């Protein structure tokens, strides 16, 4: 760990590069509430 | 009272219980209860020495359902057998639970050959499927019970897991050279075949779907009058006789050939393990043994191989075979130099 | 043997100005059964 | 669900969609290089964590010392920010050009950016994208003249990074490269053994992206070009889409065999080296135990250490002997003519050498998904696998599905001209 | 298209996410295990 | 000033927070532009600003 | 003028085959393979594929038989280099060194890769549709995984896969002695895709047989059949989406032939996408799980997990793989 | 069954006295054991030197004698082979060779001992197994 004074947010940086993948979670709930057309 | 059941059990519902429903149901579902619950609470150490559920932390993979102990053959304990006494916990220990799951479960398998034979007297279809289901059912009966039969008792029979099964296949290359066996080779022949077939089949189809069919041109129509159905045999027949070269164009021919490669595949496998069975193999080449034990000078894959396998041999049973207690000391072993 | 290496060489190339030039070919081009775009 | 395929005409909301997914990519840039300088410690070899674009960022010798880790932290925090911010800054723009409204009705606008079938047009826009790259590539080669350096693996003592004069310019040697064998240990682009070849590697290239850029803006493609490939806008996907598999293939095995580009140091040693490095690490062993290296003769009459290569000079025996084109700056010193010099050898070795070997030799780039360091048989005290190994595993397999996409686009654009649509 | 309609794309995504959070445990758990292995 | 940071940067946090779940449903015609799109210039307007700040501060 | 008379000829039918530009290579590629390759496994001399000076003879007249081999890998010595026969001196050489290997396989994969080409082409020639290139892919990728990318991937082509039955079973066993391939998704995505053709070969063609059109001029003496121009076609497939909706439940069976169709296709292909990824991951190292170790912290007596007995039986075969080659204590390729 | 006092009871000094270390320590010993040894030393059997083991037996012939917790922590900071008449730092990980071996650099007094715990206690739980490899050979 060497961020220093932003030492904070190990958490949130941490499940941060995750969500690139949760993009396309989205992707077909959008498609879930549009009936799927 | 009699045809009545025959009707309300027979009653054409969501999932169908027939008369055979009453087999198959409560057998395939103690028989998958059974491994579930031992895969996730019961161990097999004291029967044979190794991790076998989650309780102890094995992964899924690991996590199996091992068969009972060498010490005891073909005793089926059941629950109110003289040696388990009634006492269920034990009768675990003493993985009870293996008997449990092939006895159930090999009447499951009887059960939905029946209901297979059922719904084809109702609908009024053709048997066919209930038949094809035989090679299953035969290496089935061939791997967990013919075999062990032949062999010192329940222990050697295939375990309820994952890596437990790889374990199998393995401890086969080793003491019977199982790929050398020409019936494991056609078996290998039929599954393969069934892919390739389960290939060109889908994608000819697929491919020469008729044109136009769909404006929008995607492919999610059909209806009963559509007769003649979405593809062309005349080309598809030319298109392969002109790349690979042959093609019978009837489609009854090829659907039921798509039955003879897979099953008639199995039955053989089937039959290769009964020989198994019986420590009858096809792991040597009289020929190549006498050349290759006058002479130094000379070497085949075929003796590459057999050189594994006493490999596979020497480090693998002691630890795999707890009753004869191995004890096996480091310079006896095998072992090519610098590994 | 270096007559072979050369022998070869003439073959392969030979067959790969048959599949280039069958492609970028004026008159082949990409005729159809369908339609012919000329 | 084609939806992606619904949006193939209406451009203006595939500038929304392609300006989305465009800021992904800089999105992981920033997520991943600030994961990275979180869990990343000094002074333990990058790759014996799991890293992937620091060892990018310290390769462009952005920040470190002759083969030190880095002596300044900072620099990756500059890329981990960066990038992650211009995630918004496309973020906004892919979403905006998605939502707010299409395309091609705008007449100064469509003076600006047309459409497809139009050959003058799609060529234009070409160019143009290739006047972008003409200078990215240029940048590089600032990056390593002007600049603070680049990293050199090579000569000498740790190589820090160095500015490089007078770049391999030739006319000659930059396409000798093109035209070489890509066999045994020659790969046309992988041989790439002397940094400044690479530096003026990419002087040309712009020279030629940007030549071109402007060519096809003001040219529009010839008769042979328009009657061999056809124009729909499935098909340039077919020709970008299988062009980047090759390349997914191209890199993967770069990637297997450094070049100084992939200095060892920050990415691990290679397939070869851990071998050849083993086979170094015991002669000195035994040689520490006098054992005499020349008239050594294994079971096999191949002398354990010593043997030759088909041309006739010297290498480590073993089956080593299939990677004696293997080379590095630990094991030349001991390179001469006719092979490895014997009197260099037991003479002149110094210390520092039996560390890379052994430390090489030790990290062998074998692993397992377990992350189980070593043999498939270890036991699972040891976390590791060599970055190298994570990169061709991957990327392998990007560069082949990539390939069946060739094969799917390319196969469409052939019902599109008359076929099924 | 939320009249206060009884919900299907929100039980579709109720349990789905449910489930990455059970299974995202039987990796955690894979660890607490292994982890002392010597 | 540590507490400037702690402050900037979690603003710069929170104002993205919303940032990303707003402009979205702001793109939703039927619920006036007029009101969102205000707001919309000023969490950019505000953003990048805090953007400059957290980095001059160092 | 006469360029045009050519292309032609090539472009269409021609009561055998067609051969197009992809076959211009193919066909004369694939065919210096054969020849070669069924010489090679008649009489090819003994080759050694380690370097080693123990050399390995599996041809028919050196004393074998079908299953006992064939066509030995190239030397470990050209291992990964280009070996040709103009490279090399006499022929004597030659042989000893592996060459037909090299031969064979290069012209062979080339001219594969250009029979999946051909079958494309045929289609554009047909109006049809461009899926049949696709489905072939997973195969022929496999091939060039196992004969090119692994020994691409390790260092030299002298094991990469022998074209003999018998060394086919060599290369799996030292392969998973090596990798530890049992454990690793993309080899168990394989056996699904395998064990799932069959599953489903035998599940379609069973259905398609039972559900037939009962009546037409099938009798208890005669069998004959159907041509496209029978309109209703061969089966009732309401019959068969009726039998097997019965069977479990109606979901589980298929509405519509497409759905059935594209499945046979899908299940296979997808399967063997991954295998032969499977081993062109493990070229470069990224063999499979290996779950070596379980204990009890109590004293940290190791447990044998049933994965153990597993590494047990890996263990001494990789002692014995290539027996006497090996000069130093860790393998590391 | 479980981990027991005697179990870490182990010798400190060559003479005669021993130190009974604890449950925190053990768990730190692995955990730097895997740091900068494991990858040399895995199992505890020497990846560069086979013929020469971390078995306890082994060490107490050793020049000077190492089947206790000083002679280790001596040899962590400076190497001796096992004869003891050549200096092996610019080859061996020691405290004196941090610029060269980064991984010890951060290392401490307190970690030195623990490592060497966790040297002398294993034996006692693996047995054969951490010496050439039994169940891993
Ligand atoms: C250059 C990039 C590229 C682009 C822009 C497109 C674009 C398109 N493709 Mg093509 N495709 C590509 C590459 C590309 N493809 C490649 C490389 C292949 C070979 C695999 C294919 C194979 C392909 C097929 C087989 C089909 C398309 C189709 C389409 C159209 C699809 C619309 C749709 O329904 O999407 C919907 C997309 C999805 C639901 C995505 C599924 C993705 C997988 C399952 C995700 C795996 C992620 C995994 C969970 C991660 C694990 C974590 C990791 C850390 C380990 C669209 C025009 C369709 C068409 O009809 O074309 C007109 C179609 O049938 N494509
Ligand atoms: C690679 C990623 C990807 C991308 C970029 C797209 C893009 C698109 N899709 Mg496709 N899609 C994908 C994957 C993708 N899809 C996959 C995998 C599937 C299979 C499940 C589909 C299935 C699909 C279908 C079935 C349909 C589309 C449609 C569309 C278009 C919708 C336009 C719109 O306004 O929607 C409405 C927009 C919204 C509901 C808003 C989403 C808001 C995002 C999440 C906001 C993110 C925050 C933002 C960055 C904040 C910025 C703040 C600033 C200060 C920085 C769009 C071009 C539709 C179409 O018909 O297109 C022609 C359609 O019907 N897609
Ligand atoms: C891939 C790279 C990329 C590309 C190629 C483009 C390309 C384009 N962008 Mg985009 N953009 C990008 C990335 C990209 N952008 C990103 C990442 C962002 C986020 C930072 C944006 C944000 C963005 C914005 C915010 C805007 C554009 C606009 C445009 C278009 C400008 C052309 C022009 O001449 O404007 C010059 C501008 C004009 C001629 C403006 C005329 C003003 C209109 C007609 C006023 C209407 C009001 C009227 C009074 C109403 C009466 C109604 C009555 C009821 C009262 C062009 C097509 C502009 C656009 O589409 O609007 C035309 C625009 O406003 N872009
Ligand atoms: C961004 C990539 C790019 C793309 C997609 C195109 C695409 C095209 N170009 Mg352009 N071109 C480019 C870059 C590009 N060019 C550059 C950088 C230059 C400057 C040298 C040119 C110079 C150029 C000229 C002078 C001409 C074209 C022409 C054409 C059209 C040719 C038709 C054809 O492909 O025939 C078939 C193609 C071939 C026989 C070539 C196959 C070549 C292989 C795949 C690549 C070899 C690359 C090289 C070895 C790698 C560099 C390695 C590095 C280490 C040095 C086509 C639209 C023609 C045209 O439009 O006419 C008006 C034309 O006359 N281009
Ligand atoms: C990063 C750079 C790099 C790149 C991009 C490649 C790329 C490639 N390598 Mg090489 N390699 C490298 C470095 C590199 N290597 C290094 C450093 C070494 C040192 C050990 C090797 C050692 C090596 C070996 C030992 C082998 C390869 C092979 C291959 C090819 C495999 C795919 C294939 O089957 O194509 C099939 C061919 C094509 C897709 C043709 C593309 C060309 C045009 C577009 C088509 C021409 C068409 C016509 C029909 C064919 C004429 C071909 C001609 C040779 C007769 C691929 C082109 C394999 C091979 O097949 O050799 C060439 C192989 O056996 N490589
Ligand atoms: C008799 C019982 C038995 C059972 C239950 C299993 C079960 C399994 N084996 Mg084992 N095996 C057995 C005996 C058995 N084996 C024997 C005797 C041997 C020889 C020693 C082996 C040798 C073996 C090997 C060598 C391997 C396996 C593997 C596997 C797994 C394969 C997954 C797969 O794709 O299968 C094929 C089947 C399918 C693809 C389909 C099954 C049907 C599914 C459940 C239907 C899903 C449909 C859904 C409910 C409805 C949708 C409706 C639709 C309309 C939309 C599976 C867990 C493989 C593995 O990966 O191990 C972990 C593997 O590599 N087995
Ligand atoms: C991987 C191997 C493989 C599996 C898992 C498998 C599975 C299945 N095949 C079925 C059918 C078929 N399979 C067929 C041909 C084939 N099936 C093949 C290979 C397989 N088939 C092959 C190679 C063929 C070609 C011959 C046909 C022709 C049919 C059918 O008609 C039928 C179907 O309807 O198709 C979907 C289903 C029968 C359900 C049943 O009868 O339950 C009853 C019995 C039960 C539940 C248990 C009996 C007890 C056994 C001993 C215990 C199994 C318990 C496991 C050990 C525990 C779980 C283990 C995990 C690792 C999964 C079932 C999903
Ligand atoms: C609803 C819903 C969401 C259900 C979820 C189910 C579920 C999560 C199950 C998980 C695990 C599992 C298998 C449990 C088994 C319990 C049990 C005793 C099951 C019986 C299971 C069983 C036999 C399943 C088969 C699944 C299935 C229908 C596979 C497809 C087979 C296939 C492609 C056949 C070919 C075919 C089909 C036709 O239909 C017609 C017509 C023709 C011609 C034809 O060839
Ligand atoms: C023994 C016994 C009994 C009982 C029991 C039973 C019968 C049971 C059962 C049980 C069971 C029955 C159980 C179960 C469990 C389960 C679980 C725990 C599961 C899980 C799952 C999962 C987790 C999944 C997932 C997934 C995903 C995510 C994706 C891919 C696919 C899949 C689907 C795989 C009695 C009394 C009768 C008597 C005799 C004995
Ligand atoms: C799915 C889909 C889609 C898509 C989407 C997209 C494409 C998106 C994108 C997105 C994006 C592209 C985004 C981005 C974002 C970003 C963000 C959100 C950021 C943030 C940041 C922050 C917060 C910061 C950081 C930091 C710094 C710089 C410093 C230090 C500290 C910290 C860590 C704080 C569409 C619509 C088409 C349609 C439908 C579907
Ligand atoms: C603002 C902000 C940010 C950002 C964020 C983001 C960018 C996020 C994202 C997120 C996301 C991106 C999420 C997602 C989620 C998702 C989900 C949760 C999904 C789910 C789904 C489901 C559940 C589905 C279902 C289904 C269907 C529909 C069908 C088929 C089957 C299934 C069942 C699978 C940060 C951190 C930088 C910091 C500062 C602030
Ligand atoms: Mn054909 O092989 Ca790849 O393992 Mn080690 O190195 Mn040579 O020994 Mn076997
Ligand atoms: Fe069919």
């Amino acid at each position: 760990k060497l961020p220093e004074a932003y030492a904070i947010f190990d958490p949130l940086v941490d499940v941060l590069p995750v969500i690139p993948v949760l993009f396309l979670a989205l992707a077909f709930v959008w498609q879930a509430a549009v009936g799927f057309r | 009272w009699f045809d009545i059941l025959d009707d309300w059990l027979k009653r054409d519902r969501f999932v169908f219980v027939g008369w055979s429903g009453i087999l198959l149901f409560p057998c395939a579902y103690l028989a998958l209860g059974g491994w579930l619950t031992g895969t996730t609470f019961v161990t097999s150490w004291y029967t044979h020495g190794l991790a076998s559920s989650y309780l102890e932390g094995c992964n899924f993979l690991t996590v199996a359902v091992s068969t009972p102990a060498n010490s005891m053959g073909h005793s089926l304990l059941l629950l109110w057998g003289p040696e388990a006494q009634g006492d269920f916990t034990r009768w675990c220990q003493l993985g009870g639970l293996w008997t449990f799951i092939a006895l159930h479960g090999a009447f499951g398998l009887i059960g939905f050959m029946l209901r297979q034979f059922e719904i084809a007297r109702l609908v009024g279809v053709r048997p066919y499927n209930a038949i094809a289901f035989s090679a299953p059912i035969a290496v089935f009966v061939s791997v967990f019970l013919i075999y062990p039969l032949g062999q010192s008792s329940w222990f050697f029979a295939p375990s309820f897991g994952v890596a437990a099964i790889f374990r199998f296949l393995l401890f086969f290359q080793g003491f019977h050279n199982w790929t050398l066996n020409p019936f494991h080779m056609m078996g290998v022949a039929g599954v393969l075949g069934g892919a390739l077939l389960c290939a060109i089949h889908g994608a000819t189809v697929e491919n020469t779907l008729f044109q136009d069919g769909e404006g929008a041109s995607t492919f999610r129509a059909f209806n009963p009058t559509q007769a003649e159905e979405t593809y062309s045999m005349v080309t598809a027949n030319r298109f392969w006789s002109q790349i690979f070269g042959i093609a019978f164009s009837n489609k009854r021919w090829l659907h039921f050939f798509m039955l003879f490669v897979p099953v008639t595949g199995l039955w053989m496998s089937a039959i290769g393990v009964v020989g198994l069975a019986l420590n009858l193999r096809s792991y040597d080449f009289i020929s190549q043994e006498i050349r290759a034990a006058e002479d130094p000078e000379f070497e085949t894959f075929y003796t590459k191989n057999l050189l594994l396998n006493e490999g596979i041999r020497a480090w693998m049973a002691p630890q795999d075979q707890p009753h004869e207690n191995f004890v096996f000391p480091e310079e006896v072993l095998p072992r090519g130099n610098a590994l | 043997m270096e007559t072979l290496k050369i022998t070869v060489y003439i073959v392969v190339t030979f067959f790969v100005l048959l599949f280039v030039f069958g492609f970028l070919s004026g008159d082949p081009a990409r005729n159809p059964k369908r339609k012919d775009l000329e | 669900w084609a939806g992606n395929a619904r949006l193939i005409n209406l451009s203006g909301k595939l500038l929304g969609a392609h300006v989305a997914h465009a800021g992904l990519i800089v999105f992981w840039a920033g997520a991943m290089t600030l994961f990275e300088l979180a869990h990343f410690i000094p002074e333990k070899p990058m790759y014996e964590q799991g890293l992937i674009l620091i060892p990018h960022i310290a390769t462009l010798g952005w920040g470190v010392g002759p083969g030190g880790e880095v002596v300044d932290t900072f620099p990756f925090f500059v890329v981990g920010v960066v990038h992650l911010i211009s995630s918004a800054v496309l973020g906004f723009g892919g979403v905006y050009h998605a939502i707010r409204g299409p395309e091609t009705l705008e007449e100064y606008s469509s003076f600006f950016g047309y459409d497809w079938k139009d050959k003058n047009k799609m060529t234009t826009i070409l160019g143009f994208h290739l006047i972008v790259l003409g200078i990215g590539a240029l940048l590089l080669v600032a990056k390593a003249m002007f600049f603070g350096g680049l990293y050199d693996t090579w000569a000498p003592g740790g190589g820090d990074v160095r500015v490089i004069t007078n770049p391999t310019l030739d006319p000659r040697v930059i396409f000798g490269y093109l035209l070489k064998s890509p066999f045994g240990g020659e790969g046309w682009i992988v041989s790439v053994n002397n940094l400044e070849d690479v530096v003026g590697g990419h002087i040309w290239i712009g020279l030629i992206c940007i030549a071109g850029g402007i060519w096809h803006i003001l040219t529009t493609p010839f008769g042979w070009a328009r009657r061999a490939f056809i124009w729909s806008g499935e098909a340039y996907l077919s020709y970008s889409l299988g062009a980047l598999s090759m390349m997914g293939f191209i890199a993967t095995c770069f990637v297997w065999f450094n070049n100084t580009v992939y200095p060892s140091e920050f990415y691990g040693p290679t397939g070869p080296e851990a071998s050849q490095a083993q086979a170094m690490t015991f002669l000195i062993r035994d040689q520490k135990l006098g054992a005499n290296v020349g008239s050594a003769q294994g079971p096999t009459g191949l002398g354990k250490y010593l043997m030759r290569s088909p041309t006739g000079e010297i290498i480590f025996g073993g089956e080593t002997m299939r990677f004696w084109d293997f080379r590095g700056p630990w094991l030349e010193p001991l390179r001469g003519p006719n092979g490895l010099d014997l009197n260099k050898i037991k003479n002149d070795i110094q210390p520092w050498q039996e560390r890379r070997a052994a430390e090489y030799m030790t990290h062998a780039p074998l692993g397992s998904l377990n992350s189980v360091g070593g043999v498939a048989t270890e036991i699972n005290s040891v976390n590791f696998v060599s970055p190298r190994s994570w990169l061709a595993t991957s990327h392998f397999v990007l560069a082949f599905f990539f390939l069946v996409g060739h094969l799917w686009h390319a196969g469409r654009a052939r019902a599109a001209a008359a076929g099924f649509e | 298209s939320e009249g206060g309609r009884i919900p299907l794309w929100i039980v579709a995504t109720v349990a789905g996410m449910g489930v990455i959070v059970i299974v995202g445990l039987f990796f955690y758990g894979a660890y607490a295990g292994l982890g002392s292995s010597l | 000033m540590t507490i400037l940071f702690q402050l900037a940067l979690a603003a710069l946090v929170i104002l993205s927070f919303v940032m990303v779940i707003g402009v979205p449903v702001a793109y939703a015609s039927p619920q006036d532009w007029d009101r969102s799109k205000q707001l919309i210039f000023l969490g950019s307007g505000l953003w990048i600003a805090l953007v400059l700040v957290v980095g001059v501060l160092n | 003028n006469l360029w045009e008379r050519f292309c032609n000829w090539v472009t269409s039918t021609d009561n055998r085959l067609y051969v197009g530009w992809f076959g211009v290579i193919m066909i004369p590629t694939l065919l210096a393979a054969t020849i070669c390759f069924v010489i090679a496994f008649i009489a090819a001399p003994p080759v050694d594929i380690d370097g080693i000076r123990e050399p390995v003879s599996g041809s028919l007249l050196y004393g074998n038989n079908i299953i006992t081999g064939a066509v030995v890998p190239s030397s470990n010595a050209i291992g990964l280099h280009f070996y040709p026969i103009w490279e090399a001196a006499s022929l004597d050489e030659w042989l000893y060194n592996g060459g037909p290997y090299q031969l064979i396989i290069f012209h062979f994969l080339l001219g594969a890769s250009c029979y999946m080409g051909r079958q494309w082409e045929l289609s554009y020639r047909l109006g049809m549709r461009p899926w049949i290139c696709v489905a072939y892919s997973a195969p022929l990728a496999s091939a060039f995984a196992v004969f090119l990318i692994y020994p691409i991937g390790q260092g030299s082509f002298s094991d990469g896969m022998p074209l003999g039955i018998s060394g086919t079973f060599n290369f799996m066993i030292v392969f998973q002695a090596e990798h530890n391939i049992l454990m690793h998704p993309f080899h168990q995505l394989g056996v699904a895709g395998v064990f799932g053709g069959a599953l489903f070969c035998a599940m379609h063609g069973s259905l398609v047989t039972s559900s037939l059109i009962r009546e037409t001029t099938e009798t208890e003496s005669a069998n004959y059949g159907y041509k496209f121009g029978q309109e209703e076609e061969t089966y009732n497939i309401v019959a068969a989406h009726g039998y097997f909706g019965r069977l479990i439940f109606q979901y589980a069976s298929f509405n519509n032939s497409r759905s059935l169709h594209f499945f046979l296709a899908a299940w296979p292909v997808v399967g063997v996408w991954f295998t032969a990824l499977g081993i062109s991951t493990m070229a470069f190292n990224l063999n499979g799980f290996n779950f070596n170790h379980s204990v009890i912290d109590a004293k940290g007596n190791v447990i044998n997990t049933w994965a153990d007995i597993i590494n047990r039986a890996n263990l001494g075969m990789e002692v014995m793989h290539e027996r006497n080659a090996h000069n130093f204590p860790l393998d590391l390729a | 069954a479980e981990l027991t006092p005697e179990v870490l009871t182990v010798p400190l000094n060559s003479e005669g006295k021993t130190i009974t270390l604890t449950e925190k320590q053990y768990l730190e010993g692995k955990r730097l054991f895997q740091y900068a040894c494991a990858s040399c030393h895995v199992g505890g059997i020497t990846k560069t030197n086979p013929s020469l083991d971390l078995r306890t037996e082994t060490l107490a012939l050793a020049t000077p004698p190492r089947d206790n917790i000083e002679g280790l922590v001596d040899y962590m900071k400076n190497p001796t082979t096992y004869d003891g008449e050549q200096e092996i730092a610019e080859v061996h990980p020691s405290l004196r060779s941090a610029d060269i071996f980064p991984k010890m650099r951060n290392l401490t007094e307190k970690d030195l001992v623990a490592i060497a715990g966790h040297i002398l206690v294993e034996p006692k739980i693996l047995g054969d197994k951490w010496g050439g490899g039994k169940v891993y050979y």
